[PDB]
RNA sequence: GAUGUCGGCUCGUCGCAUCCUGGGGCUGAAGAAGGUCCCAAGGGUUGGGCUGUUCGCCCAUUAAAGCGGCACGCGAGCUG
RNA sequence: GGAUGUGUCGUCGCAUAGACAGCCAGGAGGUUGGCUUAGAAGCAGCCACCCUUCAAAGAGUGCGUAAUAGCUCACUGGUC
């Protein structure tokens, strides 16, 4: 969800996925193949989503956090100064960035719940599994 | 009559038959008929 | 996929042209099909053979076999299809080739039957259909079908012979 | 696995079912173009723990094993390879594939087996005498249980190049 | 056959997860008299196919196997 | 160097995301009464009490008492 | 978001040791698996998915009544 320690606010710019790998921590995982800005609650959709589908366990790999501040238009007006400090916080996601992983369930369990987290998303998702040892 | 703008499969018995310009469904059970207008 | 055609007895197929006119005892029927579909006799009994191979002509190839296969059965073998009349009261006369039902609906229901169709009554409570063209055949019990629907309460109305229906049930 | 061409400019490679590739030792770091297909079909069976000779277009064998695979980011498709020559004697720090034996008696409670780390390095392990995996029984393990590098069985003559320490397997409660 | 099992180690009701916490344990010689019992019914063989027919109940309900083969 | 502004009245016409009628599919649709969705704009869509009111609340009815566009339709047409 | 629309390259597999579909026959016995509960018996929810007989049958898929039964699939044979 939100930061605890920060600036205030922020801007805005794109081009595809700095630092997003394949397989780290899980052994399925979903990611962007599109850009956006995803805002805290679709993480948060997305998450709920998994957890309800995997009952008991817990092996959801968030590899996202929002940390881009978003702001806010108070009713109307311009004649004032730069706004709404707390709108919504964010993650730029780019294509390639894998956005979540699973552990301990099956291919066909994870199949599912990634279509199940994807419906809740901004953007076209991918499923995927193993093969990327780059650097470790 | 049940216009849902999206026709999947629910159950081992659905049937999608293209007709006059749309997604259709002929389904055994009669609540599961599906249509896109 | 769809090849061979029986071709039993008294069969006086004319595949000449367009005009795939085939005669028979039963009555001479007359049907229209494809010309860039090849079909005559290479032996015994009867095939339809296709040129292309894609998707267009392998929808137009299993038509036009059953098609003929329909029409050579209508020649010799014929059609006749067996209607049941279910619920209370529920019964049909004939007044000369006129099918006259009463289905519970305030005013009787009179049908005719079109040019090569003809309708039977042993019992009552039984329609028989029989003619020559299974589609007009089919056409045909089809209206009479749709005079009474079974019901999803009771199965009441017009049902083919051997019909399941199931039922739901409200009280 | 057959290369073929080897020019700077990867124009003529590039619209065709062809993949870059480079392959080095220390005397000679020539320049290389080989298969998509062949390469996957061949790569998803091998890895790291495995090796194939490349005979370039003029008859030329030469053993190699993969250092380092380069994929595009928006498609999974793989864009360039880093073959390592083999010398014969003695090689390199190797990462090998850590798999799991038989259900634990700690996942029955409502425990999972969470492979920590899903490729070790090891030094000094000997070249052609390179395990194509390295098989760990988790029977033993229950919930809190964590298996460290200086507690795995090893094949003949390889050695640790991670910490011994340092958590490879462990059985996680639910949750 | 739940009649046989709840009188033999004296269970009550029985077990939610027989994975987390068990219940009790049953000898070899007790899975005889259940093979005596209930044998009108049963289309198994000889001594092997009642054995381990009538042990396989014990996993689900929470009574741990005794003995059996090998060593 | 002027494009009169709410509400009423008068006069209309149009969209359909249909209030009534018309045709349908599903119903947790026995029947009668319905719910919901699909097709459907031909015609129809009442009179009063309160408020400048649009709205809204109320009385009494109704097959129904639809929602919106037309310079929040219409002052060289009226009111004020 | 959805789709047996057509065109073309690819990746797993079952297959004349006779498949995928239609057709005739069968589909276990422990066992109404235990627990949970007013019941929970293949089908409101946890743990497991072990065993016999064998040409074969998963402590089990969808429907069903209040739980049973019912009606079929996973698996097996015959004709193509
Ligand atoms: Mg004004
Ligand atoms: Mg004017």
């Amino acid at each position: 969800k939100r930061t605890k320690f920060r600036k205030q606010f922020r801007g805005r710019m794109t081009g595809d996925a700095k630092g997003g790998d394949y397989v780290a921590f899980g052994d399925y995982g979903l990611i962007a193949m599109e850009p956006a800005w995803i805002k805290s609650n679709q993480i948060e959709a997305c998450r709920i989503v998994m957890s309800r589908h995997f009952r008991r366990g817990g092996k959801i790999y968030i590899r996202i956090f929002p940390d881009k501040p978003v702001t806010k238009k108070p009713a109307e007006t311009r004649m004032g100064k730069g706004k709404g400090a707390v709108e919504y916080w964010v993650s730029v996601v780019k294509p390639g960035r894998v956005m979540f992983e699973v552990a301990g369930v099956t291919e066909e369990q994870a199949k599912e719940a990634f279509r199940l987290a994807g419906h809740k998303l901004p953007i076209q998702t991918k499923m995927v599994k193993r093969e990327v040892y780059d650097e470790a | 009559m049940k216009v849902r703008s999206s026709v999947k499969k629910m159950c081992d018995n659905c049937k999608v038959v293209r007709r006059h310009g749309r997604v259709l469904v002929i389904c055994s059970n009669v609540k599961h008929k599906q249509r896109q207008g | 996929g769809k090849q061979p055609i029986a071709v039993p007895s008294g069969v006086t197929v004319n595949a000449q042209d367009g005009v795939f006119k085939v005669k028979g005892p039963k009555g001479e029927l007359t049907v229209p099909y494809n010309t860039e579909l090849t079909v005559r006799q290479d032996g015994d009994q009867l095939l339809v053979e296709r040129p292309s191979d894609a998707q267009k002509h392998r929808a137009l190839h299993g038509l036009t076999r059953t098609l003929v296969a329909n029409a050579v059965k209508g020649v010799s073998d014929g059609y006749t299809i067996n209607l049941e009349l279910r619920g209370v009261g529920f019964r049909a006369k004939l007044t000369g080739k006129a099918l006259e039902m009463n289905i519970g609906y305030s005013h009787p229901v009179i049908i005719e039957p079109p040019a090569g169709v003809t309708f039977a009554v042993p019992e009552p409570t039984r329609i028989d259909v029989s003619g020559i063209d299974k589609q007009l055949v089919g056409q045909v019990a089809a209206n009479v079908r749709k005079v009474r629907k079974p019901d999803a309460y009771h199965g009441k109305g017009v049902r083919f012979v051997g019909e399941q229906i199931a039922l739901k049930a409200g009280k | 696995m057959e290369l073929t061409a080897k020019p700077r400019t990867p124009k003529q490679k590039l619209d065709e079912s062809m993949i870059a590739a480079v392959a080095y030792n220390k005397e000679n770091n020539v320049s290389f173009a080989l298969d998509r297909k062949a390469f996957d079909r061949a790569f998803r069976q091998q890895s790291t723990t495995g090796l194939f000779d490349i005979t370039v277009e003029g008859g030329e064998t030469f053993p190699a094993l993969v250092k380092a695979v380069q994929m595009d980011k928006r498609k999974r498709a793989p864009i360039h390879v880093d073959f390592y020559m083999v010398t014969y004697g003695e090689p390199v720090e190797v990462s090998v594939p850590v798999h799991t034996t038989g259900r634990s008696q700690g996942e029955v409670q409502g425990g999972l087996v969470d492979i920590v780390v899903h490729n070790l390095q090891i030094v000094a392990p000997g070249p052609r005498r390179i395990p194509q995996e390295l098989v760990v029984d988790v029977t033993k393990m229950n919930i809190g249980d964590h298996i460290t590098a200086g507690d795995i069985k090893l094949p003949e003559g390889c050695t640790l190049a991670a910490d011994p320490e340092l958590t490879v397997v462990s059985v996680l409660p639910p949750r | 056959m739940s009649y046989l099992i709840r009188k033999a180690a004296g269970i009550g009701k029985g077990s939610s997860t027989p994975n987390k916490a068990k219940v009790g344990k049953l000898n070899w010689d007790q899975v005889l008299e259940i093979a005596k019992t209930k044998m009108p019914d049963l289309n198994a063989g000889s001594v092997e196919a009642a054995a381990n027919t009538v042990a396989g109940t014990a996993r689900s309900m929470g009574v741990t196997v005794e003995g059996g083969p090998n060593a």
